[PDB]
């Protein structure tokens, strides 16, 4: 089973931003990180937490591996503003996590 | 040991070998462990086979208090206080970094037998972080301990007397740890020697002194023999075949292995008793002691030998003695298709002997090949024979001797 | 590619549901498609793949109240269960997703949302 | 019983113990269904099912033949066939019960069915594997696919093949006149024997004897081919204690005359019950705390020379020539320890001194006073209870009664006696 | 032989049933290739996979030391054998090469003189229905997690069986039991008959590929006749309040026309036939097998030591027994059937006894096994013999004492 560091980041433009899921239990195979985005239709982007996705920028990556796992990013940018989540795939109900409220920050 | 004669009577003397005894009484004691690894916690089915196995030792806990169970209760009480010391140590070691860990001094070992799988747990690790799941890990482990615990429970079910007997030997065990302990068991006890008497571990027994009902481990005293030669003591192995009389095959009689020393011999029974290349292994030199007429039909008046009937099977064609062949052609007929002729009938005989030299392949039966030929052998001798010991082994047959035997002495007793 | 949702969003209670979803464009036949769900509030809740070989796999949360349909020819798949209570107020996406290793995942690919909105 | 004299020729006779019987025949039935359930194959396992159908028509099919074989001149040949064959006509009566209940398990996964129709006669049932496949359930769906699932089912079902055939051990095509033994089905499931052996109905005596129920075997009654079904009478006992009844042990320790280590044959166990002398055969037959359980009456009768032998009259006791076992050499007896103190150099370091025999004595007891340090290789010891000396020692012994016990050696000896025979009044 | 005039005596014999033996024999070679060849693919192997190999392997072949011994003869009939492998080795070795990178074709039928060598692999049918997994469904990792476990799986069960018995050989091969089992020689006999027959061996072995070389024989059934089976169970009968027996062995026979004791241990019962090769004929004493061929006036006899039903025993439906260990109560009317002191037994017939119930157990009449008539003797209690030999020991010592004492 899986759960959210943050249910929220209120994280301004140009920084490092990042997570830490942690597998209960704790477990190897792997999570696809994927956004949701209210509004549109959502899609799969990390499968097997680094083979990012076909055609999704190498600003995101994943650097991890068993008991919990964590993002890297830098370079941040508003169009990424939309709840992720995170999963386990080796206890076969395919198990998500709460959710991650991302909010940018700067209005204008 | 008129192998000449034997040889013309039937009674064959094959591979003549060595003996040694281990008399000696090395202990050194060496236990186990029923719990293996994990890391944070998987228990993904632990719990699903330590009840299981608390119920296997269900019959195993009990005690109670005899030429053997002085034995068995006397070294044991002057290890007690060994015991008593290891159980500290026990304490220290029940749980471990490392499968194959334990250490004393008093050159003496403790080392245990092990965390019973924890090797191939220790393989099992390295899928189980970054590449597979708990669900998988659990489901090779509870297999990998069912399969386990079966191969436990053919060694040792239970307590209630005559398992424990022919139970926990330490080449069970051994069979039981096979994977872990082909390589090392030589080296879990100091000892080395050549493979097949000390470094195999004849067959030994060994009792278990204490069990541990709230930890799941049992305390094996291993025992571990010293071995020592014994000189002027070989022995003249011993095997029969058939031999026809008056048309009818009759045979004698001997036990499957012998043993001679300097001038005493015995028919020694080695059962428990492993033979070799050139010299068996009993724990203790066996007794099988004979008849002064057996001995004598062995090594003297050959005419004292017994005669009895066979029944079960035609043990001829195995009839071949240094090259050469012995057997019963007089009525299992025989040809030698090279140098060719039938070979004969003399009705005296029983056994004729033919040399490589004189057939250059002989026939049996009705097939026909040739061993090296050239070894060493010779015969010419004709001979008449005493009667006077007709025996038998049918208990029937004894008795109702003795019945008409009974009559005839009963009409004398009357008259 | 595509994928694509249809059929109607209102459900009077412990009622039949069943709704739609077709592909435009890809290859059918050749792997799977699942089906998830989630409330408008919270949570994520997976309900049960479809296989091509006519083959579904549930989730016991939702044990023995479901089934899942397969369709070669139109190149769709849809859904059929029974228990249609209040409380699953909530959105039905689709999935299309792809083989990795040990076993396969579903995900989100492509679904707008099924706008379900059961009601007394 | 002469318990005492006897202690100067090899003997310890342990104790008295007690006896029971299984009087009568109190019984409940057993029947199986050797398939495991499965709630939803959506196309999952059922080859290996098949594999293990397939392997079970060898063990199951014999079985068949020789139930067939059971019935006598029918009422719709050998010895223990007429017992069988009765009793199978008496569960005929409750025919209606089984029958009516098996399909019970079938319509319904269940580990262990009690379905009864009294309280105190109830007829249960077991499902092969299903306690196992409670949580095989679980890698088929929600923790895993059904792939591999299928091949733990496989190899599951492959070891308890394997368990069944060990014990119903086609050695014959007309095996069924053995016994199969209850703790072979008490291992069949692992984990139920201490709650069904213990719950099956009324069972109150401890975990002793009557819930150690060793030499019991059990019958087989409906054997079915297409459900793969067995039933078994399963007989249960009921134990109370039996009269005047003094059961002993035997053992025989050499005495050595003139180098020669001989030693009395004797059984392993000698009872005693008024008048009633012989040595039971009670291998099959539990060793309890004070009192034998044997279902039967094992006593029967044997030479006379051996009665006077135990009886007192000492001197018909027969010798017997031998290599003896490692057994015969020493132990104790309750304080008085006795060996053969011309082989074994009983040493008594206190007062320090190797211990005198002559050849005429063939042994000789050292009790707790005479000696405190009875000495042999391995004594730091405990020296407190009475082994009286009771036999006016020394005494003249007599040799009269000596034999032989291998068969060919007899042969000789009566082949010399009809030479001596066809000699004497010729 | 004679049933008629043994009836009196506690004999029954079950029924005439011949033999059916071995004695042409169709030696075949079977070799044994391991590791299952992954479908023509890539991408996955493991080492345990191979882990085993050189363990069992090298158990078995240092054991060729007891083979050169050629320079109870079972030693030079399996010499005999172990040539004839030799003889056919290289073709043994010619179709290894061919089968053993071929990576398919679990089973060959060559046939180029006899049957072909199989050369069963392991695991391969399996295999075939694993790839599909492999390929087009997941990666070949899920594979390697199924296929290790399997093959381990089926490691463990050779280890139990490796003087093997060849239905645990085919048991490793459970679908593959019956089709060679039945096929390999051309089986218009009863397929049954010879799923009964069990001896299976090795050769040699190699160690480089690690497969495993066996000579399999697989006989044929040759109906013995002029020769039937016979079963045997004797019961009590008394004598001036003397329950005595009388001893004899499970089965008997007549071979030809000559008769003879039966050892059928080895072999399974049928409705007409006992599959054992060896014919066992073991001779026993004229005295007593004068008995069997009539002359029952010289039987042996003994003290009874057993349970009670061998006391009483059914013959034909009419019922035979001593009538005082068991009060014989035929219900015509139901009332005790005491003996007189001469006899022991008596053999009681469709007289009264309508639906006995002896001992509580009511059951049918209609006897049919004729000759509803007693049996007078002489005083024939002549071989009063004894089985254990300390009872002959003690006998004969004091026949010792007596002549002894009267020698002087």
């Amino acid at each position: 089973q899986m759960t959210q560091s943050p249910p929220s980041l209120s994280a301004y433009v140009g920084d490092r931003v990042t997570i830490t899921c942690r597998a209960s239990q704790a477990i190897a195979n792997y999570l696809a990180w994927f956004q949701q985005k209210p509004g549109k239709a959502p899609k799969s982007l990390i499968y097997a937490a680094s083979t990012l996705q076909s055609g999704v920028p190498s600003r995101f990556s994943g650097s991890g591996s068993g008991t919990d796992f964590t993002l890297t990013i830098s370079s941040l940018q508003p169009e990424d503003f939309a709840t992720y989540y995170c999963h386990q795939y080796n206890t076969y109900p395919i198990t998500f996590g709460q959710g991650t409220r991302l909010e940018i920050k700067r209005r204008t | 040991i008129d192998i000449t004669k034997l040889q013309h009577v039937g009674v064959l003397v094959n591979s003549p070998k060595g003996m040694k005894i281990s008399q000696n009484f090395e202990t050194r004691y060496l236990i186990l462990s029923l719990i293996p690894k994990i890391e944070d916690s998987n228990s993904c089915g632990d719990q699903q086979i330590k009840q299981y196995k608390r119920l296997l030792d269900r019959l195993i806990i009990p005690l109670y208090d005899t030429s053997a169970q002085i034995t068995a209760a006397v070294a044991l009480v002057e290890a007690k206080q060994a015991k008593s010391d290891i159980e500290k140590l026990k304490e220290a070691i029940r749980d471990t970094n490392k499968a194959v860990q334990s250490v004393c001094s008093s050159v003496g070992n403790c080392i245990v037998a092990i965390k019973s799988v924890q090797d191939y747990v220790n393989k099992e690790i390295v899928p189980s972080i970054a590449r597979l799941g708990c669900e998988a890990a659990g489901l090779q482990l509870g297999i990998a301990l069912t399969q386990h615990y079966s191969e436990l429970t053919n060694c040792f079910g239970d307590n209630i007397g005559s398992l424990q007997e022919k139970g926990i030997k330490l080449q069970c065990i051994a069979s039981l740890y096979r994977t872990n302990i082909t390589e090392i068991f030589t080296t879990s006890t100091v000892d080395k020697y050549d493979i097949y008497d000390l470094l195999f571990t004849e067959s030994i027994k060994v009792r278990v002194i204490d069990v541990d009902l709230n930890d799941y481990s049992i305390t094996l005293q291993v025992r571990l023999p010293l071995l020592t030669r014994l000189l002027n003591t070989q022995i003249y192995k011993v095997d029969s075949i058939s031999y026809n009389i008056q048309n009818r095959e009759w045979y004698i009689p001997l036990p499957s292995h012998i043993m001679t020393k300097g001038a005493f011999l015995g028919g020694a029974d080695v059962k428990e008793c492993i033979e070799a290349f050139s010299s068996y292994i009993c724990p203790s030199d066996p007794g099988f002691v004979l008849n002064h007429e057996m001995e004598s039909c062995l090594s003297g008046n050959i005419s004292q030998c017994p005669r009895t009937t066979v029944t079960s099977d035609i043990v001829p064609r195995y009839a071949f003695v240094n090259g050469g062949v012995v057997a019963n052609c007089i009525t299992t007929t025989c040809t030698c298709n090279g140098i060719g002729n039938r070979i004969n009938q003399p009705p005296d005989q029983g056994v004729k002997i033919i040399t490589h030299k004189e057939c250059n392949t002989i026939g049996i039966n009705g097939m026909l090949f040739n061993t090296n030929k050239e070894g060493t052998l010779a015969f010419y001798t004709p001979d008449d024979i005493t009667l006077n010991n007709s025996v038998a082994l049918d208990p029937i047959d004894i008795s109702i001797e003795l019945n008409k035997v009974k009559s005839d002495l009963e009409e004398s007793k009357e008259w | 590619v595509q994928l694509q949702e249809s059929g109607p969003g209102l459900v009077k209670p412990s009622e039949t549901l069943s709704l739609t979803c077709t592909v435009s464009g890809g290859s059918v036949s050749s792997y799977y498609w699942s089906w998830i769900r989630q409330p408008p509030g919270k949570g994520l809740e997976w309900i049960g793949n479809i296989y091509y070989s006519g083959t579904t796999k549930y989730n016991p949360s939702l044990k023995s109240r479901v089934t899942i349909s397969v369709d070669v020819s139109k190149n769709q798949f849809s859904l059929n269960l029974i228990s249609v209570t209040a409380a699953d107020t909530a959105v039905y996406f689709c999935a299309r997703q792809v083989k990795s290793g040990w076993f396969v995942q579903p995900f989100d690919y492509w679904g707008q949302g099924a706008l379900v909105t059961v009601s007394s």
